[PDB]
């Protein structure tokens, strides 16, 4: 055994030994620009990562081979077309160079009408009628696949979403991007058994509504024949139009056929020392619609650097690894995580005894200042020891400037590689960005290049540096480490925080007429397991049957917050802090704040249903925190 | 080893429908080699030690835990085990419908015959992945 | 409804109406190329003279367009004309670059509307476009091609005499 | 016993009666009255188990919908 922050110093000299950009800058030459799924030039990169994870004596590397069918568009392109009906013809505003993946390919037309963003609350704002009409919304703050849920929540037909001016900065009017709307993640084509019969899907989410891009100057050209005023409350250009005339209206015409191909998720596997079985997860989306420097320039070139490091220091220097660290290099990540789900549907509840954290290296480098956490709890208190001696790049000061940085973590959304494992196969998953408050200009573009990427932040190697740091001191804590550095104790504010928002509704819950003392029984022996589980870490040995076990028991209590109480074929998403679902928290609380007035939406049984499985989950989870029988 | 026997009877049902059962027998040799390896691995087992042991006796402890089924809800069905519980996800109940195929009576459900399988495969699978335990051990 | 109307999908008009707006477009920028030498403080008379044509030209392709559509029997819906990018092209070269490029724009949307008629047994309308419309711009975008390349081998934009011996040889 | 009122419920039927018969049971007692259970599986079938009023159904277990 050697001495913690001699590898610490180990970690900081082969940090600012390793050149980062290069790869980055390989990965957009001229050979690999094309890398999207199912061709060429993809497997010839897969082919690449095979040969840089060879070049450094690893312990074992491998294909994850899977057969998935993604969505290509056809010889037929895609059509978005102002009608007119007086004169009973058609004008052609923009055939899109990019797409949204998974779109229902079928053509709609409808009364055009604008939206925000997308969401429920910007649609409870407007002043037209939404059902049977198509929306054209912003892209921003959520995903694509809420965009669409929402226009399936009120009978619309169509989405089209614009880039504006004053949220992203590109002098290009005519760049198109790229999307998925996966209501869930995954292959939403997924009858998945293999065979020629041709079943329905149904549980997989389907988008039954077509929804495409568009770029600005087609955006102008379409609000040329919109008229009201757009509100100031949306922080728009002086473009921005309400609701097309009275005898105008907009066509889509969606053209993505199916594609039988073949995903590698290319693994690799390096051996520790004494725990054999048990491992962090470094995973790293690799594809792109486009060139790709920050959605693939950015991953696969961290892993690689990572991967470079580690081998250094098994190789060369000694470092012991408590346990095994793996290198996940993704396929059919832009599409929602389609190879991660699906590897995952294969390791839905065998895998979390033994990996215990994700790490997300996707878009973790995208500007410069702000450095920004989205994460599972248990990691919290050990980003909190990462951010109080890793350097700020350009500022030079601390990153733990602010000490209310875990009450205001926003939440992950569906696009994240991250939380697929935080809500669905209940692995603990760790998203850190170095970004600002504009987002990312180019994610999804064909000008997501190494040139602009290099130019805007000239520290690119300085930024990578840091990212890389706090991956590697989450990597080297979680792994040489005697003990985990997870925080049980950030839950006991979760469940507080659960009852402090059903404290402040008691009057509420007292004109139902309930004695909620099972509930508090449940959270008192939750608090009792903490303290208890506290005192036998109070006499808990250090490098020694129990050790193991007791490591294993912290890891497990991110699983026992997923809903039990549910089939995943019906709703993937179980975890009741961060997922989605009826079952989940977040729906009983919006169920319940639907209780404040009248309306016919409150269901009122399947509240009580809510309810019940919720103070069940809580009372299960709580009983499964305390471990023996004895410790109540 | 009976679940494939009942299954070498019945593969002339399964070679009508056209399909391979590789996945399977891979799942087989799998549990066969973990259970040939952890031998060898008590083998070299100590009698008084504190540090290996017991792991060992753990993982042999968890071998009851993994055969069941996590396909299905322990709400809507609360029998998970395979072997001996009970629910459409169980082999038995694989061999029923399995019976079913050979009339054309509508009690036969095609799609519902091909879940079963699948998820019987893959369960087998989890369970020959949770036996034998490192990837290592594959 | 038509009388003449036959074997025309409507996104056939769709694209024809696009490539009407896109001529037009073509030209107001010639127009502003043009006028922009006219100026004083450029004085380069045979380029506004060379300049001042390929707007007409590109306004015969307009005018063509619309009369092959009115032959097919649709209808001309038509949008606004947007102003060109850039004013002060601050050179003569430069302006030949942004020329080129504005043609090669011309010569990506005809290729489009060459696979949507293919895409729609529209054999009439791929010989329309392969009649008259891809040998004119191949031959505009290598005589601007050629220009360019005198342009940057004669040492502009560094001495203007080259581009005054170009002004007054070349494009005389 | 669940499984004959489960298996007589399969067939639609609308009542089980259970008595003991003297071969397999060889009773002197021929007024004799046992007692027995109807759960198709354990656990408390009559949960609604939050805290609390209101009557709701189990809907979530498969109870018997014939008396027994």
């Amino acid at each position: 055994r050697l001495y913690w922050d001699d590898l610490k110093r180990k970690l900081s000299e082969k940090l600012d030994s390793t050149d980062f950009t290069s790869t980055i800058k390989l990965l957009n030459e001229n050979s690999y620009v094309p890398r999207e799924a199912g061709s060429q030039k993809d497997e010839n990169l897969a082919l690449y990562v095979e040969n840089q994870f060879r070049e450094f004596k690893l312990s074992k590397v491998w294909r994850d081979q899977h057969f998935v069918k993604i969505q290509v568009k056809d010889s037929a392109q895609n059509s978005v077309i102002i009608v007119d009906k007086n004169g009973r013809l058609v004008y052609l505003v923009e055939n899109p160079g990019g797409y949204v993946a998974y779109s229902k390919a079928a053509t709609v037309t409808g009364k055009l009408v604008h939206a925000n963003f997308g969401t429920k609350k910007d649609f409870e704002d407007l002043y037209t009628p939404v059902n049977g009409s198509i929306v054209i919304v912003r892209a921003g703050k959520i995903t694509f696949a809420e965009k669409v849920a929402n226009a399936e929540s009120l009978n619309a037909i169509g989405v089209l979403i614009y880039m504006d001016q004053t949220k992203f900065p590109i002098v290009n009017a005519e760049l198109s991007f790229f999307g998925h709307a996966h209501l869930g993640t995954g292959d939403p084509y997924t009858p998945g058994f293999p065979s020629t019969q041709f079943p329905p899907s149904r549980s997989s989410g389907l988008p039954n509504i077509p929804v495409q891009t568009i770029s600005r100057a087609a955006a102008e050209k379409l609000f040329g024949n919109m008229e009201g005023d757009c509100p100031s409350d949306w922080k728009t250009d002086s473009t921005c139009r309400m609701v097309t005339s009275e005898s105008k209206n907009v066509k889509l015409t969606v053209s993505n056929v199916l594609k039988e191909i073949k995903i590698l998720n290319i693994f690799g596997v390096i051996k520790g020392f004494v725990e054999p079985d048990h491992y962090v997860v470094v995973g790293a989306q690799r594809d792109a619609w486009g060139p790709g420097a920050a959605k693939s320039g950015v991953g696969t070139a961290l892993l690689l650097k990572l991967a470079q490091m580690f081998s250094d220091m098994v190789l060369k220097d000694g470092f012991q690894p408590s346990r095994s660290i793996i290198f996940a290099s993704w396929s059919a990540g832009d599409f929602g995580s389609v190879g991660a789900t699906e590897w995952l549907e294969g390791y839905l509840s065998s895998l979390h005894l033994k990996a215990f954290t994700y790490i997300n290296l996707d878009k973790a480098v995208l500007g410069t200042s702000n450095f920004k956490v989205s994460a599972s709890p248990l990691l919290y208190t050990l980003i909190e020891k990462t951010m109080q001696n890793v350097k700020h790049p350009v500022t030079g000061q601390f990153l733990y400037q602010d000490s209310n940085w875990a009450s205001k973590v926003e939440k992950l959304t569906l696009d994240n590689a991250a939380f697929p494992f935080l809500a669905y196969s209940g692995i603990p998953a760790v998203s850190f960005c170095f970004c600002e408050d504009t987002d990312y200009p180019y994610l999804g573009t064909t000008m997501d290049t190494y040139k602009e990427l290099i130019e805007r932040i000239p520290e690119l190697n300085k930024v990578a540096r840091a990212a890389a740091e706090v991956a590697g001191q989450f990597v080297i804590k979680l792994t040489h480490d005697v003990e985990l550095n997870l925080d049980y104790e950030r839950y006991n504010s979760q469940l507080l925080s659960f009852v402090r928002d059903l404290n402040q509704y008691r009057a509420d819950i007292k004109e139902m007429g309930l004695s909620l003392q099972w509930l508090y029984s449940a959270r008192g022996d939750f608090f009792r397991a903490t303290s208890r589980l506290t005192t036998d870490f109070g006499n808990a040995e250090k490098t020694d049957f129990v050790m193991k076990k007791l490591n294993d028991r912290v890891m497990r209590v991110e699983y026992h917050f997923l809903s039990p109480y549910v089939s995943p074929k019906e709703s993937p998403f179980r975890h009741v802090f961060w997922g989605s679902g009826s079952h989940t928290l977040p729906a009983l609380l919006e169920n319940l704040k639907l209780r404040k007035q009248n309306n016919g939406a409150f269901n009122e049984t399947l509240f009580r249903n809510q309810l019940a499985l919720a103070t069940w989950t809580i009372q299960g989870a709580a009983n499964a925190l305390s471990g023996d029988v004895w410790d109540i | 080893l009976s679940f494939v026997r009942d299954l070498n009877q019945y593969r002339a049902d399964i070679k009508e429908m056209g399909l391979s059962l590789q996945w399977l027998y891979s799942a087989r040799g799998d549990f066969f080699r973990a259970t040939s390896r952890l031998t060898t691995d008590f083998g070299n087992a100590e009698k008084t030690d504190r540090f290996v042991m017991k792991k060992l006796n753990d993982r042999v402890m968890r071998v009851e835990y993994h055969f069941l089924s996590p396909y299905v809800s322990p709400k809507e069905s609360p029998f998970r085990h395979v072997f001996w519980g009970s629910g459409s996800h169980t082999l038995p109940a694989l061999l029923e419908n399995l019976k079913l195929r050979k009339q054309n009576n509508g009690a036969f459900n095609e799609t519902l015959f091909r879940n079963q399988l699948a998820l019987a495969t893959w369960t087998i699978q989890g369970a020959a992945n949770a036996l034998s335990g490192d990837v290592w051990d594959i | 409804t038509s009388q003449v109307r036959q074997n025309y999908h409507q996104d056939s008009e769709a694209a024809i109406n696009r490539q009407i707006n896109l001529e037009l477009y073509a030209s107001y920028v010639y127009l502003s190329m043009s006028y922009y030498f006219d100026r004083d403080d450029v004085a380069l008379k045979n380029f506004a003279k060379y300049f001042l044509h390929q707007s007409h030209e590109e306004r015969e392709h307009a005018e063509k367009l619309m009369k092959l559509q009115n032959q097919r029997g649709g209808r001309i819906f038509l949008q606004d004309i947007k102003k060109p990018d850039c004013d002060d092209w601050e050179s003569g070269l430069n302006a030949m670059e942004c020329a080129l490029h504005l043609e090669k724009n011309v010569n990506q949307s005809l290729l489009e509307l060459h696979k949507l008629a293919t895409d729609k047994n529209d054999p009439h309308l791929c010989d329309f476009i392969e009649t008259h419309y891809l040998n004119e711009q191949v031959k505009a975008i290598k005589e601007l091609g050629d220009h360019v390349t005198n342009l940057r081998k004669m040492g502009a934009p560094e001495s203007g005499l080259a581009e005054y011996l170009f002004d007054k040889h070349t494009l005389g």
